[PDB]
């Protein structure tokens, strides 16, 4: 291989990330409507809801449900999932 | 202006410092801009004579013009130390895993206090990836909530060559490295192909090729072509020259652009 | 002995028409201050002490200053002081007093300023003629005074507050002078110039970092007051930009002298004038200064009705630069409250702008902010607009698409970093999720049906590609990190930092896998 990298001296700048209160799975403000339900004609199910698991990070029940039909776990950290 | 430059040209004892500090009293802000830049360069490039002396200069300015005048200064310094300890920790954290085949360092800077800006479009070379992948995920462990912005155009490295009659150490820009590395695939590349690959804005890429071409390593289809003149084009062909020779084994190809 | 020398130098120089200073220092230092006064009194000889004795001021003024005071010692010093201020030729005197410029620093500045302010008057009036003098004394005074830090809710150790009230007392007589004059004579002119010069100084340094309930209200009031007292009242009002932004804040936020200004009261009219000042506040790094800027923006913005703010207002610079300046502080500033606040102010701003104004500001912040988070925020907002933007536009047709090319554009798209690109991609993916759900193909008020194929090519697939490449790299780096670890015979926790990344991928995929499930299902 004609070119081999011996050293690399790199510069990087850091800034702060911005923080907002969001369903991480879909992204919509917690306290606000889950997105699929924002795109919905007003429905029975249209009254998704705040769910918390033991891990303490929180989701729209709507979103975390379809997350839990697939894996058994929590998406953010990784833990098998029980409510609170 | 030069009232500033003089200090960095001298600093590139504390007596000869104070001997400026008198002339300091004499529009100190536009001065502090320039002096900042001076310091910044003296920092990222390492060097800068005696560090304790730089600190004594700072703290000398501290009481003089008060807190906010200095503070960005102080932030650059402690940013440097912070980077030293960062690198230490990283070398220790990798110590249980497969090592990096290259020799890695990074200075991380507070985006706020440093003049440096805007990064550039760039495509990180695969050979450069794992280092990056590893350190990114490391910083995220030491600080959540932070974002890292890599400034390649200030990033330098060392290539080692296997295809020459002789083995060279090339001290190069990261744009240089990214270009050259492209030659482990093919022996000739059109400039277009090189922007579609290293993702380097053509405006920049041109000057960079011009440097490499000036360097022995790459060559045009036209041998009679003056590289200090001829204007490179999308379909222009850049060839690797295996005829390369140097009376130096470790050679630095990374040079002020003109 | 030094006394004898002093007398020898007197009788030597008392015929005619530097060491002299030295014998003064000595005589004053531990020993007799008595015979010094015994020399000056009897008022012989006036000519030297007139042309010379000002030299003795410094050692005296240190023997006042450096001395702890609280003494019946000092009054004998004060005597010879006053006697000096009385008998000395004025031109060379204040200069000595202006030695204060250098002489102290930090906490012990005030006591110098407080001590010599009166003599500075008595001298300056002695020469009626010069404004240039006052210019000098005010300049130097403000120089020294600018150095001391500005307190909040604090008794003050540095003496800044009493020094500002004291300055006001000093300055009044000079501004009460010009208020009444027959003549236009140039001395009056240059006196006005120097005066208001000092007013822009004080407007600038002390008041710009100052916080309010209030000695800084008294100071502001009294200075801007001086601005009315001379010509060019504040209402009419480079490098003065700091002074002017301080003034703007002082008037509009603190309501100081707000009465003189015309009623206005259309929040628009004030806004467009004030925006510039806000920008000048936000470019600053001080917490106090950033805070003030934010307050002025919020205040200006509170009054405006939602979606009033007209597109064409963005054709003023501050109107674009300021949201940017907000994005600056959100990301770059130490103080979290300020970051959270700045984010808020951004969202308020967006809210005020009319539809196309929003679209414009989005498009700008997308290609400007260069932060994947604030890009995700911008995406959110766009989704909100699209939603609202249908009942009976800018967020619907090819304009929307033009705006989509910007969000769904993949930088180095196949290989992008999805670790730090994770949030903007989550945003974009949810926005899609909405779009494919809301409108049918064959209804198609939105966007997409035309773009869908081109999207799945230029966004969706390469995102699959990227996810794959990524999970692969990360799994591998891990497994063989273990292989390395075991082959070497702290504890492997070091690896968890990687596991995190895997989650972030499996998150996205679950989202992506969902979108396509719809992309077919609703097709
Ligand atoms: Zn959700
Ligand atoms: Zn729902």
């Amino acid at each position: 291989k004609r070119f081999e990298v011996k050293k690399w001296n790199a510069v990087a700048l850091w800034a702060w990330d911005i923080v907002v209160d969001n369903c991480a799975i879909c992204r919509n403000h917690i306290m606000d409507l889950c997105i699929e339900c924002q795109a919905n004609q007003a429905s029975a199910t249209s009254e998704c809801t705040v769910a918390w698991g033991v891990c303490n990070h929180a989701f729209h029940f709507h979103c975390i449900s379809r997350w839990l039909k697939t894996r058994q776990v929590c998406p953010l950290d990784n833990r098998e999932w029980e409510f609170q | 202006e030069e009232l500033a430059r003089y200090c960095d040209s001298l600093l590139k004892l504390e007596d000869t410092l104070n001997q400026v500090m008198e002339k300091f009293k004499k529009d100190k802000d536009v001065f502090q801009k320039f002096y900042a830049k001076m310091l910044a360069k003296r920092l990222v490039h390492q060097n800068s004579a005696s560090d304790d002396a730089e600190a004594s200069m700072i703290s000398k300015l501290k009481q003089a013009c008060g807190f906010e005048y200095t503070s960005k200064l102080q932030r650059m310094f402690q940013d440097i130390g912070v980077s030293k300890d960062l690198n230490e920790q990283f070398k220790k954290h990798l110590t249980n895993s497969e090592p990096l085949d290259l020799d890695f360092s990074i200075q991380v800077l507070s985006s706020g206090s440093w003049p440096f800006q805007q990064s550039c479009t760039f495509a990180l070379p695969s050979e450069l990836e794992r280092s990056y992948q590893r350190f990114t995920a490391f910083y995220a462990s030491r600080h959540s909530g932070r974002k890292l912005t890599w400034l390649y155009q200030l990033s330098k490295g060392e290539l080692v060559t296997n295809c020459f009659k002789n083995r060279y150490t090339l001290q190069a820009s990261t744009f240089q490295m990214a270009i050259l590395l492209q030659y482990n695939t093919e022996d000739a590349y059109t400039v277009q192909q090189l922007t579609d690959s290293t993702q380097i804005k053509m405006d920049i890429l041109a000057q960079v090729l011009q440097i490499l071409l000036k360097s022995k390593l790459l060559v045009l289809e036209d041998e009679n072509a003056n590289v200090d003149e001829v204007e490179l084009k999308p379909d222009t062909l850049i060839k690797l020259y295996l005829g390369y020779k140097n009376k130096k084994l470790r050679v630095n190809i990374n040079v002020p652009m003109k | 002995m030094a006394v004898e020398e002093l007398q020898s130098i007197i009788k030597r120089c008392q015929i005619l028409e530097g060491l002299f200073q030295l014998a003064g220092q000595r005589c004053i230092e531990e020993g007799h201050t008595d015979q010094l006064l015994e020399i000056i009194q009897n008022e012989k000889n006036k000519v030297i002490i007139k042309n010379m004795g000002w030299n003795l001021v410094g050692p005296v003024v240190r023997c006042l200053l450096c001395k702890d005071k609280e003494d019946s010692k000092r009054k004998v010093y004060f005597l010879i002081f006053d006697l000096l201020v009385k008998l000395c030729n004025p031109k060379e005197l204040l200069l000595g007093l202006l030695e204060l410029i250098e002489e102290p620093s930090g906490k012990q500045i005030s006591q110098s300023i407080l001590l010599l302010l009166q003599p500075l008057q008595t001298v300056i009036q002695k020469l009626h003629n010069k404004a240039y003098s006052i210019g000098l004394a005010l300049s130097t005074l403000w120089n020294q005074l600018s150095l001391l830090p500005v307190p909040y809710s604090k008794m003050d150790d540095y003496g800044l507050c009493q020094c500002c009230k004291a300055l006001i007392e000093f300055t009044k007589p000079f501004v009460e002078e010009v208020i009444d004059n027959k003549e236009n004579s140039l001395e009056n002119e240059k006196l006005k110039d120097e005066l208001l010069k000092f007013c822009f100084k004080s407007l600038k340094c002390p008041l710009l970092t100052a916080q309010f309930f209030d000695p800084f209200r008294y100071f502001a009031s009294e200075i801007i007051g001086f601005l009315s007292a001379i010509g060019h009242p504040f209402p009419k009002m480079k490098q003065l930009a700091d002074s002017m932004a301080s003034l703007a804040y002082l008037v509009f936020v603190q309501g100081i002298h707000i009465d003189q200004l015309p009623m206005v009261l259309s929040p628009l009219y004030l806004l467009q004038f004030n925006m510039g000042h806000i920008e000048v506040f936000l470019q600053r790094t001080e917490e106090s200064v950033i805070s003030k800027g934010l307050e002025l923006l919020e205040n200006s913005l509170l009054r405006i009705e939602d979606n009033s703010l007209l597109y064409q207002y963005l054709e003023i610079k501050s109107f674009l630069t300021v949201p940017q300046g907000l994005v600056k502080v959100m990301t770059l500033c130490p103080i979290e409250t300020l970051r959270k606040k700045s984010l808020a102010m951004l969202q308020l701003y967006i809210n005020k702008l009319d539809s196309q104004g929003k679209y414009t500001l989005f498009r700008c912040l997308l290609n400007t902010s260069n932060h994947s988070g604030v890009e995700a925020f911008i995406i959110q907002n766009i989704k909100n607009q699209i939603d609202m933007s249908l009942k009976r536009k800018w967020f619907t047709g090819p304009q929307l698409i033009s705006l989509l090319d910007l969000v769904l554009f993949l930088p180095e798209g196949a290989e992008t970093d999805l670790l730090q690109n994770s949030d903007r991609i989550m945003a974009s993916l949810n926005l899609l999720r909405y779009l494919v759900i809301k409108d049918n193909e064959n209804d198609n008020q939105t966007g997409l049906w035309t773009e869908l194929g081109n999207i799945e090519n230029n966004f969706l697939k390469p995102l699959h590609i990227g996810l794959n490449m990524s999970k692969a790299h990360y799994e591998a780096e891990i497994k063989n990190s273990q292989e390395a670890q075991k082959s070497k015979d702290p504890p492997e926790m070091q690896l968890k930092v990687l596991h995190s990344a895997l989650f972030t991928f499996d998150l996205i995929e679950s989202v992506l896998a969902r979108v396509e499930e719809l992309i077919e299902i609703k097709t």
